[PDB]
């Protein structure tokens, strides 16, 4: 409804042309209309597994059968393929009740758009968005953004557009959050502490007598 | 994206009262020089290209260690990085000279530039220099009379050599 | 906020170029409708106790129930009254602010962003600034070209509102 | 292609709202812009026989290998001197077309888009069309405010190419 | 694609591949010279665009009440403001035509897809024609009406506001 | 991603010289070598699920707080991290080892290791010894001859042991 | 960089799995491959001084003008001179880099990334270059299996001036 | 004897390059203010005559024993001895305004005169008390507005008080 909070955008290795041309490095960045094939089908299918939950969440039960079998099909497109998987309650339980909000913009760009965030400012720019529109519609608005469709194209698996040096994302950033870690620590349950037994303690009736002389 | 016009809104916004007369005696005097802010503008980008080149020789030449091997831009792919980009200052500071104001030049081409380079090992100092050597031809092409009318507009040529001087400073 | 000058603008940012005659000429545009537009702010500025009496009693006679009615959203109060002249001259100061930056960015980023977002949870109906600002449209006593351009921004006004 | 009268058109598409008063006052920057510029593509159209012979004659004085070194490319047998003509015949049609619209529409879309993409196949070197354009900039006779607006996309063909 | 007056004659002298003719430039300064005329008139529209929306919509749909009645294809309150929400968007490409001067952009938006998205839809076409039909005759009659403006006759220009608006209708019903 | 030639290359690419003699001397060793390189890769990633089980049982018992509740790696879920994970250090153990150079090494598998556990809780301490448990039982597994032509490695199974230790003092 | 080793190593990262026997062939084609193509080094870093001393005179007799025409991008000065037997020094480099590396990369990396887009500014003709290599190509000296090793990355390099 | 115009060009003579752009934009702002100048420098010397009698009607009156028998200003010669040169104080800094530079008053008043100042006898501090005395009958007269158009003169007369205290600073 009401416009996006006016952020300012710092230099960024992909925001202007860079003369690299075609670097080893770089990823392979997949199309489903080279397929042609039982066989290539399930190399780019791994890898859109492989960028937008990460190698260690790629386990055969997070996996949805229907959406594999559409890409087979072609009856969706690619671009339509990633919102089953940023819209599933599989993922949902993984990432939504581990991090904050503020991180739920940050993980959505560098994952989806496969770009670094350009600055604080444009986290709490995007933040508004998502408490109203739910998470389904702050990704519904970031796929539709005119910057995911031109460059990424329609058919084109998400990637990291230019790292010259820079940190591959999944290792870069945590599944879950600084934050959500303080909590796994502070209910560990310590052994031998006085602070289990205070809830006990308050229930035990004492009576105490004190005489002076 | 601020204009001299909305410079003076979103000041007068913030106030809360209506525009004063005098605000608008001076925004009348950007509309009589608006047409020499037009002679400056046209003038740069048709001579983009001949002041990036011209620029960048000398530059490589009174530092000669950067196309020299190990230097910053030495090879072809970081020294297209090096030259094509010194028109990415270019584009952003008549960006301003159009619009009067120095937001949009602040915002994109100013807030990441001394924050990139220890990152990428290009040092500071050397691209401050490179700038400093556009502005000076820069104002030296839109200085000079060639089949022009006459008039004064070194009011107007300090906004221009400020501005390279905000880029300069902003980075070394 | 949007002006023909950053329009001109912001489109060559996200082509990556320079300002090329296609932008350059946007810009003459905006200069020369300054001339007609400058004093016709010059009209509204002079008559600002005019309008904002004109059109506060304009609403009144046109909807007589918003006198009488007890609640805080209607003008049955003294404070309601006072929150009047200040709504109406809250938009007098806009009308102003577009016609001097010649664009409809400050109508965009200061008014009409939420209005219709604000007018269904306070209970103000946008019929009752429709009457208002057509009193302004008829009442404004400009005269020529620049009356006309300060009278779109009234127009577009009117249609956010609806 | 691409006209500050469209490009005030694609601008609010994006967008999805109507013709404001934004891109309004982006018309009559064209608009007005086109009276200096239409006698600026008459001074062109009448002279049209003068510059493809002077620009092409210009070339062969500033590089006298062009008329003798052996092979296609080059100027050496009758078809390359009856492609030199096409050449720059075909360049003047584009400037004529882009003071017509008023943008670098043409001059992008039927020009400068590839050019420097099939000039390194063709070893066609850019530096013969930069001194054939100087000369029809030095010597296309045109005076006043509407010849320095007719220049510019001569000076915008030129880092084109460069 | 977006094309102007200008651009028409220019897509035409580049098939050609000669020169700009010297009837083309007087043709296309008289196109200079009535200019002013058309931001006359498209700024006429826009002011008056929320006001013709609303007034078509309650002549649509008195002259015929099966669609906001039940089982209709206007009946529902969304479909409904679908229905009053595109009204606009003819609008919208209409005076972006008359602002150009031409009818490239009216065709590859507005018009390209309509008479197709309808069978799949079940909206019916024909009135729609008449929702178009019914703004026509109030474009053409805020643009025609003199208050405190000169007084010249741009019929020649107001006939291509109501070709574009024919243009709009006949090639959906 | 470097190589032990693209090594010498960028090397001899910063001094802006002709490649020397003994250098070409050098690489002309390595294409001998060359054969013994494929033999030891080739041996790890024959047996690589076999070495991923059996070092972390090891682990497993020798620290049997982190299956235990409250473990790092107490769930399922987590457990198939440390485990599968176990994999990704030999994934770029075996490129390292084939290409003869720790760039690969160093950029993937071991600039953000040490980074990313302070935000996950994961211990460094722990995961450096799982790689040390590997590092003992790759190095024997490469070491005897059984069906191949004896030769002599030493030189090169040290370049293994580094690798090993290179992952693991840079994460604990 | 570009090594088929390296070119193994990256198509197995994006699948997340082992150095399988796909990977693992695409190494000994590396390894007997640099026996054929190290004494091929061999041949052209003995020889340095001969081919910058014999390419940089074919480019003067083949070119007549470039020693005449007054410019900084020719060499008409001493300076042009001493910037001629620089950039032809730096070609050798690189074909010997990539005939060492036995890949592309260094072509890739060093040589040819905005080597058209350079030469549109500064006005080298790569046609220049292009009759620089051709000699290198024709008097390197090499024979057998090694001079064949030695002819493409020669021959990469002028379709990447092409 | 230097300017404001001649010494711009010394300077740029020793470092022997040609002026610059924004040193002729510096130098038409000094030929716009210049017609000011010259009304201000008008002013002083028509009332020349009056700044010197009326600063001699407090030079003597708070150091009275100067006039008083046997102080350096006590007999007729004397007195008309600190006449005859509190004149040529106005008589030399008028001549700075004028040029608009403080070379041509170093050479005159300052050069020597605390060297005179010791060898004669005379206070040298009491010479610095009452020029700046005419220093606030100067500025007095020069900034005092009567049937003349007004400007901003601030530029001007700040610097024309900086020498009356270089004037005060060689002498005490
Ligand atoms: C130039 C005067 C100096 C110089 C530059 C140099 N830069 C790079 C690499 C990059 N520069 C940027 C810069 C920007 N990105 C932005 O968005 C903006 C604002 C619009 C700027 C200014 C980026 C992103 C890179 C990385 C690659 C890329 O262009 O995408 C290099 C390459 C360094 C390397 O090691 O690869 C060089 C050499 N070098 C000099 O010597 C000058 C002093
Ligand atoms: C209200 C009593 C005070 C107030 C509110 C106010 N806030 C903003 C701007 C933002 N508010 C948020 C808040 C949240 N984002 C979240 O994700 C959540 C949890 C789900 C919350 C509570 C954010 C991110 C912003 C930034 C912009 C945005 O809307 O997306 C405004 C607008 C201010 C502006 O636009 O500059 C206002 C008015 N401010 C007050 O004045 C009250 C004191
Ligand atoms: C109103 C006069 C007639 C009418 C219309 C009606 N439309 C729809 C649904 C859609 N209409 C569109 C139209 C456009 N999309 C475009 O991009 C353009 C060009 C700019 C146009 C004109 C689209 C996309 C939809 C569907 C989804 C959406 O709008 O977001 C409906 C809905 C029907 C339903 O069952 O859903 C209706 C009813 N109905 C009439 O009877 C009139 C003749
Ligand atoms: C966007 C396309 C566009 C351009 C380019 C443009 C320029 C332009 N510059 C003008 C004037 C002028 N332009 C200059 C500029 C200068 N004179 C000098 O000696 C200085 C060195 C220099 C400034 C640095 C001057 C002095 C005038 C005199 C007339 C005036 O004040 O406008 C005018 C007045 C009207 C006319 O010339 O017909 C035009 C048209 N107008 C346009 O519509
Ligand atoms: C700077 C431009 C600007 C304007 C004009 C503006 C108006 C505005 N008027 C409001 C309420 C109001 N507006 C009015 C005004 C009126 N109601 C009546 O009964 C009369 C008919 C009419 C006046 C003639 C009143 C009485 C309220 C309080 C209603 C409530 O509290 O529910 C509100 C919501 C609550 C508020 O913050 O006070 C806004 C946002 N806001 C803006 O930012
Ligand atoms: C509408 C804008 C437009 C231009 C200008 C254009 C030029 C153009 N000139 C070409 C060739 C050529 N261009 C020239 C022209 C020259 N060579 C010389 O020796 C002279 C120095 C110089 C003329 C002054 C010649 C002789 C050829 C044929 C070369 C060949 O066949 O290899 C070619 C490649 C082959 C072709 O289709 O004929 C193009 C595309 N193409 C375009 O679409
Ligand atoms: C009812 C039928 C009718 C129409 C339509 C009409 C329009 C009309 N608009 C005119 C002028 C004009 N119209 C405009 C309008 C604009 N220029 C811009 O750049 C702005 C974007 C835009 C306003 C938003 C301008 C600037 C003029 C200049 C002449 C004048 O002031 O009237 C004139 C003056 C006389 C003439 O052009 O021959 C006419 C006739 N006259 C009529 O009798
Ligand atoms: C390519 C280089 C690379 C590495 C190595 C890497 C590791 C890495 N391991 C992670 C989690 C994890 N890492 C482990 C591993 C361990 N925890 C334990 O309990 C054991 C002590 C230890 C293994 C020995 C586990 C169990 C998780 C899941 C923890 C969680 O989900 O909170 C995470 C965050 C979530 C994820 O995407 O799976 C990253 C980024 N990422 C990279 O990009
Ligand atoms: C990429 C797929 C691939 C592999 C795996 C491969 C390995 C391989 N290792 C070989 C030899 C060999 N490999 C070794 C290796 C060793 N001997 C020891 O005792 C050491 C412990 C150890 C090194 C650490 C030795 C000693 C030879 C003897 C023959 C030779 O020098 O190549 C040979 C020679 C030809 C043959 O065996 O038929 C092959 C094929 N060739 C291939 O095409
Ligand atoms: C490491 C691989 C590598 C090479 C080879 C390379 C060449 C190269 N030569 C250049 C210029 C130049 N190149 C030459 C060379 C020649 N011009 C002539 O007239 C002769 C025909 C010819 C030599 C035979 C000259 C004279 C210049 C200076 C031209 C100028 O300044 O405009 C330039 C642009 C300016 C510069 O930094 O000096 C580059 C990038 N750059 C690289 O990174
Ligand atoms: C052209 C620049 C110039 C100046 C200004 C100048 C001053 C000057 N004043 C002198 C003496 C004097 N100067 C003064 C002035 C003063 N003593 C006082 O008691 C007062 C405080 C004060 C005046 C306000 C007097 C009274 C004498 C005579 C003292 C003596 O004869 O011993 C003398 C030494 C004797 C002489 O020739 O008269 C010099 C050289 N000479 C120069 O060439
Ligand atoms: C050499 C003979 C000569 C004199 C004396 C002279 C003075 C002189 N002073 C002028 C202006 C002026 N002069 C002043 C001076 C001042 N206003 C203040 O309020 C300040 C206190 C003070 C400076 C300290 C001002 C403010 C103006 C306004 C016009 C201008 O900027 O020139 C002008 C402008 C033209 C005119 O007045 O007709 C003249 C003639 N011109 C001559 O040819």
């Amino acid at each position: 409804s009401i416009p996006l909070l006016e952020y300012k955008p710092s230099s960024q290795n992909q925001r202007v042309p860079g003369y690299e041309v075609p670097n080893e490095d770089t990823p392979r960045i997949y199309r489903i209309e080279d397929a042609a094939y039982d066989s290539e089908l399930k190399e780019l299918i791994w890898a859109t597994y492989r960028q937008v939950f990460s190698e260690h969440v790629i386990l055969k039960f997070f996996r949805q059968g229907n959406l594999e079998s559409q890409l087979k099909n072609r009856a969706i497109s690619v671009r339509d393929f990633v919102r089953g998987l940023a819209k599933s309650e599989a993922f949902k339980t993984l990432v939504i009740k581990s991090n904050s909000n503020y991180r739920l913009v940050e993980l959505a760009l560098k994952r989806l758009l496969g770009r670094a965030p350009y600055n604080k400012d444009e986290e709490i720019a995007w933040s508004i968005k998502i408490a109203t529109n739910g998470w389904d519609g702050f990704v519904d608005a970031l796929l539709d953004s005119e910057e995911y469709q031109s460059n990424f194209g329609e058919n084109i698996v998400p990637y990291q557009r230019r790292r010259y040096k820079d940190r591959p994302f999944n290792l870069v950033t945590p599944r879950y959050g600084n934050y959500w870690r303080d909590k796994l620590e502070s209910e560990r349950y310590i052994e031998g502490d006085i602070k289990n037994f205070l809830e006990l303690a308050k229930s035990i009736e004492i009576k105490t007598v004190t005489f002076t002389p | 994206t601020l204009d001299v016009f909305t410079k003076v809104v979103s000041q007068a916004d913030s106030r809360g009262e209506f525009l004063s007369n005098e605000q608008l005696d001076a925004l009348a005097n950007v509309v009589k020089e608006g047409n020499k802010r037009l002679d400056v503008v046209n003038r740069i980008t048709s001579n983009a290209s001949a002041i990036v080149t011209n620029a960048a020789r000398a530059l490589f030449e009174e530092q000669p260690q950067l196309i020299a091997p190990g230097g910053n831009a030495y090879t072809n792919r970081r020294m297209a990085a090096c030259l094509r980009d010194m028109e990415i200052i270019l584009r952003y500071v008549t960006y301003a000279i159009l619009a009067g104001d120095a937001s949009v030049l602040d915002d994109r081409c100013l807030n990441g530039l001394r924050e990139t380079y220890q990152a990428l090992g290009t040092p500071g100092s050397s691209v401050a220099v490179g700038v400093q050597k556009m502005k000076d031809a820069a104002v030296g092409i839109a200085n000079d009379p060639n089949g022009i009318t006459k008039g004064d507009c070194s009011q107007l040529i300090s906004e221009v050599a400020s501005y390279f001087d905000r880029a300069a400073a902003a980075v070394g | 906020v949007k002006t023909p000058i950053t329009e001109a603008i912001a489109a060559a940012d996200t082509q990556g170029r320079f300002l090329g005659n296609t932008e350059l000429q946007s810009a003459r545009g905006r200069y020369e409708r300054a001339a007609a537009s400058l004093e016709a702010a010059r009209g509204l500025t002079s008559n600002a106790q005019r309008l904002i009496d004109g059109a506060t009693q304009a609403v009144y006679q046109k909807f007589p129930y918003t006198t009488q009615t007890p609640g805080p959203q209607f003008a049955a109060d003294s404070r309601g009254k006072s929150k009047c002249a200040r709504d109406v001259g809250h938009y007098l100061r806009i009308i102003t602010y577009s016609l001097v930056a010649g664009g409809t960015g400050p109508l965009d980023e200061y008014l009409i962003a939420g209005l219709a977002e604000i007018n269904s949870t306070f209970d103000l109906s946008p019929s009752w600034y429709v009457e208002a600002l057509k009193h302004i449209k008829a009442n404004h006593g400009l005269s020529g070209q620049a009356a006309n351009e300060a009278n779109t921004y009234i127009d577009y006004a009117i249609n956010a509102l609806s």
